[PDB]
């Protein structure tokens, strides 16, 4: 009765339960508590799913199944209800507290106001009725909010106008985003919702702090918790306004810390020039103070002691006071130094350690001062140094301070930054801020560029930040067009902010240019600023930008940081250069930086550790491998030098916390007297470094290790809470798990290398080969995580190439520009926005794919210390702390340094996942999963314990997979890809045992008969998956290998390879050949497409393809072109019911969204409660998606095809992103064939590993001679009893059909010309052309028969052939072959040369005599010329065969030409001559100069409307000139191939389409009303009506490169070449 | 055709000039304390890969040119290469001057596996 | 007026610069033309059949670049910018650009300050002629410079 509780308790709950509700501002009662709401449904919506596993679920689930439906209704409204309250209030705050809108946009005002009375009064009723389930069940409610929710969207995104005139008012808002603005506009009276916001206009400023009431602004707080207090404080209720008091914040901030800065440099100034400095008091003045402004009132007191002191040497013999200021220096970094020694609170800390970074320098500079014998303020060694000068006596506080370096004099922006951290002021960086510097007073640019980590950007913001200005970075790429850099200006300009452009050579060439000419205009404003006649009480300076005129703030500047160095990367014009001082930053100060940081830190060795650990990433850069994923430059140093000061602090508090439970004895000076510091750097190295590593460079790191860091030794943590939930998590994936050296160990150690670099890393790569166990440690640990830490663990996996660019990052409208979020920035910006509780969940974002600069690089300022995605609309949305960006990736090869060293890796080896590893799951799968959806699990269990022998290491089938490595296969050979076949295969034989038993009631299988039928099986099995993508000859030696090492028995002939033999039910080895009959084909069948003569290859195939297929795996028929992979996947799906195949024909220009139209058209869209699930219409079917040229679709530089990532992505996760509206759709009942050519045949490319491993492949290649024999010999029987006096002449005919075709493929190969591809599809079209012409004859002689076999023969292999030689051999060798096989015959009436053949002076296909036929064509062509083009023609010889070509084709369904030839050689006007000849309308699109791709999709429908519904022949004649776009060929392609374009019809033309089919059926006399029935007829008749006639100049490189765009213009048009008159 | 017989002489040549063996470095305990066995071991190691790749793809551009293995489209990138002297980019492996084209870069690729033999030769003969 | 060519905007701004030059004798210069191969072409017949005032002047700046049409080249005059040959001319070249009033300020040690400055900027751009020898790189030492 314990599920009758929780019923009761889901009952009671819900009867009480109500919205709780809250008055807002007068106007209705909002709902709070939405995270009670939405944890309390889900928590019932699991316990009602847990307790269907129950076994006493039955007889309560019709009540269960009513509270399911009832809880997921309630998730459904709320789920909307939630986004309509939080956008209506915004909305009408902005509609209400500004009058303007109303007349700026009346049309959007009034709509609103609509929608707004809809809202209250929905609001009144949740008033009344304020209980869930009294709302759940308002009529219509759920649609209403549907309603609401669309409709307040539009709203929104038409107020785009409204917001940008609104940023004008405060122009820090041109750095945030429409929908934000909305909610800070809107929200202007809860304040308490704008805190969000803060950190985007502003450099540190996260928040500010408020009164009780919420009506005056306090103060300003940073996300570390500094806080500063105004000193005049702003108040919201007399300037209401949002954008007023704002504006005062923003100058309250700057006034307050200039206030504060001169009450610090008051007291810092008694620090300076003192003898002696206690501790207790300067600690007082750090933790006073703001830790900008403690590094700057340090800055200023140092540089008015080397001032005064240089002031008193003026006569240059007089002593050095110097030396006292090096001594108050010294003095005070002894006190900074011993503070930071002990422990201290992280703020103060902090500060402690920007003071020592400030203090190293001006130790260093003024040793040097002291070493080179200054005497002279006017020197230029004091001069080139940054001086900072404090004016007490100036009237205006914001200019009291005055920075100056070299003849560069800046203010002091101040703007509040927080605690940034700061940069190690190396010699490089001093370099760099004196060249920028010098750059700013000439009002110019700063271009440092160099090799990525060299410092380049965090020295930007580092000046920046040193003089008080608000630095913005930006990642650019080729979406930062002149439209948006504009923008961007046109924000900086007004703010007064430093724009630092980081990869701004990722622009195109044509936007450089153009942003020339945005930056020079600036530019010029700047100089008016500097002008000493202007006057600051005049007309404001202002520049021209984007039309517009635009007030420039002096403080504002232009940086760009770029990589010259690497390939691809635009050049900048020169006029764009002049504009910018370039600095090379190329060899960063390492020992410097290295030495500073962990003195600062608090290392009292940080000298000698500074000298072994850089010149210890150097040696780990030669002596360690080369591999693509190492980096050992700054990022990496810097990476362990801050874990360095992490792993010390967390050991001293772990020293004192075994202090605590031992004696009373903390003594903290003396601990850090005993504390191993090399032990410390040599963890933060190992937990950083050694996960990269591939194995043979572990022990070379750490015998480099033992060389540098002598006697120390790296321990790992044993994190015995982790393990212990990795080891549950494991056994509930039935996943393998180990400990050290036992099977699993190493795949654990993975796991627990990537915990580690998720505490250290915001951004991670997992690089490995496919099949590594990547994604298994990942998802493993995810769930660990959740029930070690209690946090939940969501992962959104993103193919980044499986879409465009555009569809992953976003898109900005060219006209309207609107600004459109791509799938990875909706994903971040969602968790952001925190509307679900986003932010309290562990949010890992895989990018699960290849990885090329294109599109990573937009994520290098998100993976550095920025942690900032820019967007090209000026947007800047910040990582989260929960968030991980990582990379499940197989390799790096076309990843730049820029990308390996901001990411953390962890690197994985295909050793690190055992063969046995997969062998155990595969077990531990089938004896727990039942395979029907127990007696099926039953089953399983005893085969798993017969098939468990095999399965152990160095077992049967580990040695029959390393022996199939050794041999060649028609593609790769993998390990998952053979084991995932073989997996496929075994659970098919589980089946087959269930089948027997329903066979038989009565005796199920014993476990003899059981037995002795899974290790043959599994035997059969094994040689299909790992020999079946190879040919025979490999075929069969692997099945050699097999019967040496096997102790299965096996069939006992002499030399009959095992792989002709299957395995009977029985347990007993049965011949293939069994299966093979010599049947007897019905006469008007053959060499019909639907037949098939049974074969050894056909029958094999066939049960192997059934196989794959009835467990719904994705398979690829992989052989030469025409060899039998359509004809027998379609047998085998004749066997399979249940299933409807769908036909797609890939190009090279085939993208994913071909296969989107395919799902638009056949399958639905359907909301669920788990997500959006993608099923076929017809209920109750699997849908087989069929691609017949699966890897010609175009490879991009970096060796991805985007449509081969998105069948991945659809197979190994089971669904794709729906780039509408950025929602996971899930595939139900859908299934994957691809068929192909070998990927060395030209414009082949190989398929990527990580798509094998799920696509088991089998090889299908062309018949033999002796397999031709029989399937035509079978054909030739039938169609020779047409004629009875004929029978005898059947065996000749084959053998004369076999010898010339083996001999035509052999003499022309595709060597010669691309199109020389013969096959047996040329067999079947030779057979079907002498049935055709043999059907209306009562009898023929012998000589009659050749002649027809002559005759087809020369349409068949002559009539493609480019050169007069290659003609001239087929003439002569069917005259050879013919005689061979058919002595005693008459050779002159036989093998007339002339060989013609016509229905034209007849009722039947008989020869034609020619000059009877010259007569003929000369009679027509009059006609011709009086009815449809008065063009006379010269009849020459050439022109009647030509005309008698053209007429087979169109009497033949599906009857496609390609004409091959000159210019003016008759092509268009024989094909219309004959159309008119055979009743074909003539169709030709009216191209002209504004001919777009449209245009062609609109006449396209025109000629399927004619041809489908009108049942109207049309020739379709378009030449290779009409094509003004590739896009037209990939419609041809699917035209020519499937009669049908999946998405040609849309909208309104798919109705107009149905209704013309409904008409045209009926005058057919067919029942057909379904839509689906409507346009299979549709198809049909396109398919027996459209003639396509193609029309090209030869050309060897242009017809070489037409078979990849159009494959179909090769294998199904008829190609005749023309050529040139001869 | 001409250049089927004129590169077949050129691949055949170039198979006779390059070196044919290269023994990796045998990994010792107090071997890889030695820092000039680190990174010789790297040389060899990367040497020999390059060697192997080389040799088999110059032997199937001879088979190929014999007529006995059908050209592939690896073959056809490489043999345009070849016929055109340019060096092969799967070929270049270790930083080279610009401009320099196939015929030189393959006797400096024979001279740098000598000295890699010989440094292989006195490491298993005598030792790191 | 001068106007960048890669823009949009730019192609619009071009046109109505130049339709209102040739009415008024207006001086129009267009940077970096090559960046747009194929508006260069429809520029050219533009100008063919144009009579426009006798003051008028079109410049177009673009890199020597091959997609530069032929047309367009054979209609206008060509002006090729480089490297001064030698370090007399690239002194005499530097002293022409600089206007006399700067050099001949009040400090008469300025003049002897702009020739040591002509000399060096000559050597350094002269030991480019030099790829290797004159230095390890070919640095893009300018006019800006
Ligand atoms: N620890 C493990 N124990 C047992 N089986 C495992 C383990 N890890 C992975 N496998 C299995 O072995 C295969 C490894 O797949 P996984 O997704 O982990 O590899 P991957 O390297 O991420 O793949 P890809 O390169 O295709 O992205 C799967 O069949 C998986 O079920
Ligand atoms: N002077 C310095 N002091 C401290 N850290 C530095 C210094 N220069 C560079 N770094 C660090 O080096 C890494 C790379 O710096 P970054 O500015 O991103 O380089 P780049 O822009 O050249 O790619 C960062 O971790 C940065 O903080
Ligand atoms: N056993 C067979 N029975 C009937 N036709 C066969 C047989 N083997 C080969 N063929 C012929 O070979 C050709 C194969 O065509 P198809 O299946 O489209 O080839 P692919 O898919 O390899 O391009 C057809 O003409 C078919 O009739
Ligand atoms: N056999 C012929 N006798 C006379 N004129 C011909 C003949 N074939 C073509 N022409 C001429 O060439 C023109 C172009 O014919 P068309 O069929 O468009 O050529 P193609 O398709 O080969 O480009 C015709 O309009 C006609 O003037
Ligand atoms: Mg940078
Ligand atoms: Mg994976």
């Amino acid at each position: 009765m314990a599920l009758e509780e929780f019923l009761k308790q889901i009952r009671e709950v819900w009867n009480t339960y109500e919205l709780d509700l809250v008055n807002y501002q007068n106007k209705c009662r909002l709902i709070r508590g939405w995270d009670d709401l939405f944890n309390k449904v889900k928590e019932h919506i699991n316990s009602v799913s847990a307790m269907k596993l129950s076994p006493y679920y039955k007889v309560f689930e019709e009540d269960a199944l009513s509270w399911e439906d009832k809880l997921n209704r309630i998730m459904a409204l709320f789920d909307v209800w939630i986004d309509v309250q939080r956008r209506w209030v915004y909305l009408e705050g902005i509609f209400t507290g500004s009058a303007d809108i109303k007349h700026l946009l009346p049309v959007e005002t009034q709509r609103f106001q609509s929608i707004s009375t809809e809202f209250l009064a929905l609001m009144k009723k949740v008033s009344k009725s304020p209980l869930v389930m009294d709302v759940l069940n308002i009529q219509g409610v759920q649609r209403s909010l549907e309603r609401l929710a669309d409709l307040l969207g539009k709203i929104q995104k038409a107020l785009g106008e409204y917001l940008e005139r609104e940023r004008s008012s405060f122009p820090r808002f041109y750095f945030v985003g429409d929908e934000d603005l909305l909610e800070i506009i809107g929200n202007s009276k809860n304040v308490a919702k704008l805190q969000k916001h803060f950190k985007k206009m502003f450099a540190g400023v996260s928040s500010i702090i408020l009164n009780e009431d919420n009506s005056v602004v306090l103060g300003i707080s940073s996300r570390e918790g500094e806080e500063v207090m105004f000193k005049t404080p702003v108040s919201i209720t007399e300037h209401p306004k949002i954008n007023e008091w704002l504006t005062l914040v923003e100058k309250e901030m700057r006034v307050t810390l200039a206030k504060l800065l001169a009450e610090s440099v008051t007291e810092v100034e008694i620090f300076g020039k003192a003898t002696s400095i206690d501790p207790n008091t300067y600690i007082t003045w750090i933790d006073k103070y703001q830790a900008q402004l403690v590094v700057l009132s340090a800055q200023i007191a140092w540089s008015e002691n080397v001032e005064t002191a240089l002031s008193s040497m003026g006569g240059g013999g007089d002593a050095a006071p110097l030396h006292s200021v090096l001594s108050n220096v010294e003095v005070t970094l002894n006190v900074l130094a011993d503070s930071v020694l002990m422990e201290q609170p992280p703020l103060r800390r902090r500060k402690l350690e920007h003071l020592i970074t400030e203090l190293v320098h001006q130790r260093d500079v003024t040793r040097s001062l002291i070493k080179s014998k200054i005497d002279n303020a006017k020197s230029f060694e004091w001069l080139s140094q940054m001086r900072f000068y404090f004016d007490p006596k100036q009237t205006d506080v914001l200019q009291q301070l005055s920075i100056q370096m070299a003849n560069a004099k800046f203010n002091y922006g101040f703007e509040y930054l927080g605690v940034q951290d700061k940069l190690v002021q190396t010699p490089l960086t001093d370099r760099c801020y004196l060249t920028m510097t010098q750059a700013l007073e000439a009002r110019l640019g700063g271009s440092p560029f160099g090799p990525a980590g060299t410092g380049k950007t965090e020295s930007v913001k580092a000046l920046g930040h040193q003089l008080g200005r608000f630095v913005l970075v930006f990642n650019c790429d080729e979406t930062f067009d002149f439209q948006a850099m504009g923008r961007i200006f046109v924000g900086l300009c007004q703010v007064g902010a430093w724009g630092c452009f980081d990869e701004f050579n990722r622009l195109e060439e044509r936007m450089l240019s153009a942003v020339s000419q945005q930056v020079q205009c600036i530019q010029e404003a700047l100089r008016e600023h500097s002008n000493p006649n202007y006057d600051k009480t005049s007309a404001p300076i202002t520049c021209e930008l984007l039309n517009k005129q635009v007030k420039v703030s002096p403080d504002m500047a232009i940086f760009i940081t770029m990589n010259p160095g690497y390939a691809g990367r635009s050049n900048l014009p020169d006029n764009l250069k002049k504009l910018f001082r370039s600095l090379a930053m190329t060899k960063p100060d390492r020992q410097l930086i290295a030495q500073v940081m962990l003195y600062s830190q608090g290392f009292r060795t940080a000298e000698v550790l500074a000298n072994k650990i850089v010149p210890f990433f150097k040696l780990c850069d030669e002596q360690l491998s080369s591999q693509s994923h190492y980096d050992f430059g700054l990022r990496a140093l810097k990476s362990v030098l801050v874990s360095a000061g992490n792993v010390k602090r967390e050991r001293i508090q772990k020293i004192k916390r075994e202090k605590e439970e031992r004696g009373e004895a903390v003594d903290e000076g003396e601990i850090a007297e005993n504390l191993p510091e090399q032990e410390i750097l040599i963890q933060s190295v190992c937990e950083t470094m050694v996960p990269k590593l591939v194995a043979e460079d572990i022990p070379l790191l750490f015998s480099l290790l033992s060389d540098v860091f002598p006697g120390v030794q790296y321990h790992r943590g044993e994190m015995t809470a982790l393990r212990e939930e990795l080891k549950k998590v494991c056994q509930e994936m039935y996943l393998t798990y180990g400990d050290g050296e036992e099977v699993g160990g190493m795949w654990v150690e993975k796991v627990l290398q990537l915990y580690q670099i998720t505490q250290i890393n915001h951004g991670l790569m997992m690089v490995g080969p496919s099949g590594s166990g990547k994604s298994m440690a990942w998802r493993v640990l995810l769930k660990a995580l959740e029930r070690l830490e209690g946090v939940e663990g969501v992962a959104h996996i993103i193919d980044p190439k499986a879409i465009s660019k555009d569809h992953l990052y976003g898109t900005l409208d060219p006209n309207t520009r609107e600004w459109t979020d791509g799938l990875f920035t909706h994903v971040l910006r969602k968790i952001i926005d925190s509307v679900r509780g986003e932010l309290q969940k562990r949010q890992w974002i895989v990018f699960d794919g290849d990885v090329d600069p294109e599109w990573v690089e937009n994520l290098n300022s998100v993976l550095d210390d920025n942690k900032l995605l820019t967007l090209p609309n000026g947007e800047r949305l910040s990582l989260p702390p929960n968030v991980r960006i990582m990379f499940e990736v197989q390799d790096l090869k076309y990843a730049t340094l820029a990308t390996v060293s901001r990411c953390g890796m962890v690197w994985f080896s295909e050793d690190v996942l055992s063969t046995d590893m997969i062998f155990n799951n595969f077990l531990a799968r089938l004896r727990s999963i039942p395979l029907d959806e127990s007696p099926m699990l039953q089953i399983q269990r005893d085969a798993a314990t017969i098939m468990q022998p095999y399965f152990t290491s160095n077992g049967l089938v580990t040695k029959a997979l390393e022996h199939a490595f050794q041999l060649e296969h028609i593609m790769d050979l993998t390990r998952l890809r053979c084991l995932g076949s073989l997996f496929s295969m075994l659970h098919q034989a589980c089946r087959n045992v269930a089948q027997y038993n329903a066979n038989h009631p009565d005796f199920p299988m014993q476990i003899e008969q059981l037995e002795r039928y899974i290790q043959r099986y599994l035997v059969y099995a094994i040689l299909w998956s790992l020999s079946g993508d190879s040919r025979l000859k490999m075929r069969a030696e692997l099945g050699e290998y097999i019967r040496r090492i096997t102790t299965v028995p096996l069939p006992t002939a002499p030399n009959i390879p095992i792989i002709d033999y299957e395995v009977s039910i029985s347990g007993e080895w049965s011949p293939w050949q069994a299966k093979v009959p010599q049947i007897e084909v019905e006469t008007h069948k053959v060499a019909a497409p639907d037949v098939v003569v049974p074969t050894l290859d056909t029958v094999r195939h066939e049960a192997l393809l059934y196989t794959w297929l009835a467990e719904h795996k994705p398979l690829v028929l992989c052989g030469p072109p025409g060899s039998g992979k359509t004809m027998t996947l379609f047998s085998a799906l004749r066997a399979l019911p249940d299933m409807e195949v769908v036909g797609l024909n890939f190009s090279s220009a085939t993208t994913p969204e071909l296969l989107l139209k395919t799902f638009d058209h056949y399958c639905e869209y359907r909301r669920t409660p788990n997500g959006v699930v993608l099923a076929p219409v017809q209920l109750g079917k699997w849908l087989v998606l069929f691609c017949d040229e699966i890897n010609l679709p175009d490879m991009d530089k970096y060796g991805t095809q985007r449509v081969i990532s998105f069948i991945r992505q659809m197979v190994e996760h089971g669904g794709f992103y729906r780039t509408s509206d950025q929602t996971w759709v899930k595939l139900e009942r859908i299934q994957f064939v691809g068929a192909c050519n070998p990927p060395t045949d030209p414009g082949r490319k190989p398929l990527s590993h990580r798509f094998l491993r799920h696509v088991p492949v089998v090889y299908v290649d062309y018949p033999g001679p002796a397999s031709l024999t029989q399937i035509y010999g079978t054909f030739n029987r039938a169609m020779l009893r047409l004629i009875p006096s004929l029978r005898t002449y059947a065996e000749p005919l084959t053998a004369a059909m076999v010898e010339f075709y083996t001999m035509s493929q052999e003499r022309f190969t595709q060597d010669t010309q691309p199109h020389y591809i013969y096959s047996p599809r040329e067999m079947t079209r030779w057979v079907r052309g002498i049935f055709e012409a043999l059907r209306p004859l009562e009898t023929l002689p012998v000589e009659g028969l050749i002649r027809i076999w002559a005759h087809e023969a020369l349409r068949l292999f002559q009539d493609r052939l480019v050169e007069d030689e290659e003609r001239r051999w087929t003439d002569e060798n069917i005259d050879t072959v013919a005689l061979k096989h058919f002595p005693n015959i008459d050779r002159e009436k036989a093998m007339s040369r002339p060989i013609l053949y016509s229905n034209w002076l007849s009722k039947d296909y008989i020869p034609v005599d020619q000059e009877e036929l010259r007569d003929y064509v000369k009679a027509r062509l009059k006609v011709f010329y009086e009815e449809e083009l008065d063009v006379p023609l010269v009849l020459f010889n050439e022109v009647l065969d030509h005309v008698l070509r053209i007429d087979r084709i169109f009497r033949q369904p599906q009857g496609h030409l390609l004409l091959i030839g000159v210019s003016g050689a008759g092509k268009t006007t024989l094909s219309r001559f004959v159309a008119w000849m055979n009743g074909l309308s003539v169709y030709q699109i009216k191209v002209h100069r504004k001919y777009t791709g449209e245009d062609f999709d609109e006449d396209l429908r025109t000629v399927l409307r004619r041809s489908g519904c009108k049942n109207e022949k049309i020739a379709f004649i378009m030449d290779e000139s009409n094509v003004l776009d590739s896009g037209f060929l990939e419609r041809m392609n699917t035209l020519l191939a499937n009669g049908e374009v999946p998405g040609l019809f849309e909208g309104d033309e798919y109705a107009t389409l149905m209704t013309q089919c409904k008409e045209g059926a009926q005058k057919e006399g067919l029942m057909l009303d379904s839509h689906e029935e409507l346009y299979k007829w549709f198809t049909s008749q396109v398919i027996r009506n459209l003639h396509v006639v193609f029309t090209m100049n030869p050309s060897s490189e242009g017809l070489k490169d037409r078979a990849a765009t159009s494959p179909a213009l090769f294998n199904r048009c008829v190609l005749n070449w023309f050529g040139d008159w001869s | 055709p001409a250049w089927m017989r004129t590169l077949h002489t050129t691949a055949s040549n170039w198979l006779h000039l390059i070196p044919q063996t290269l023994s990796h470095l045998k990994r010792t305990v107090e071997n890889i304390k030695d820092p000039l066995f680190r990174f010789f071991e790297r040389e060899v190691k990367m040497g020999a890969k390059l060697l192997q790749d080389v040799r088999q793809d110059l032997a199937d551009v001879v088979q190929v040119c014999e007529g006995k293995k059908k050209q592939t489209n690896y073959l056809r990138t490489l043999i345009n290469e070849l016929v055109k002297g340019i060096l092969p980019r799967s070929w270049s492996h270790y930083t080279v001057p610009a401009g320099m084209t196939v015929i030189q870069w393959v006797s400096d690729f024979s001279e740098r596996i000598k000295q890699l033999q010989n440094i292989s030769l006195a490491a298993a003969s005598g030792g790191a | 007026t001068s106007i960048a060519i890669g823009s949009a905007e730019g192609f619009n701004q071009a046109d109505k610069a130049i339709n209102t030059a040739v009415k008024s004798g207006r001086w129009v210069m267009l940077k970096n033309v090559h960046l747009a191969p194929g508006w260069l072409m429809q520029l050219e017949k533009k100008l063919h059949s144009l009579q426009p005032h006798a003051c008028f002047r079109l410049f177009l700046t673009m890199e020597i670049n091959p997609k530069v049409p032929v047309n367009l080249l054979r209609a206008g005059r060509i002006f090729v910018f480089e490297p001064p040959p030698g370090v007399k001319a690239n002194m005499l070249r530097t002293f022409s650009s600089i206007p006399v009033s700067r050099i001949c300020k009040s400090p008469n040690e300025r003049a002897r300050l702009y020739f040591l400055l002509a000399w060096f900027h000559a050597i350094i751009q002269e030991r480019l002629r030099y790829a290797p020898l004159g230095w390890s790189k070919k640095y893009e030492f300018g006019e800006s410079d």
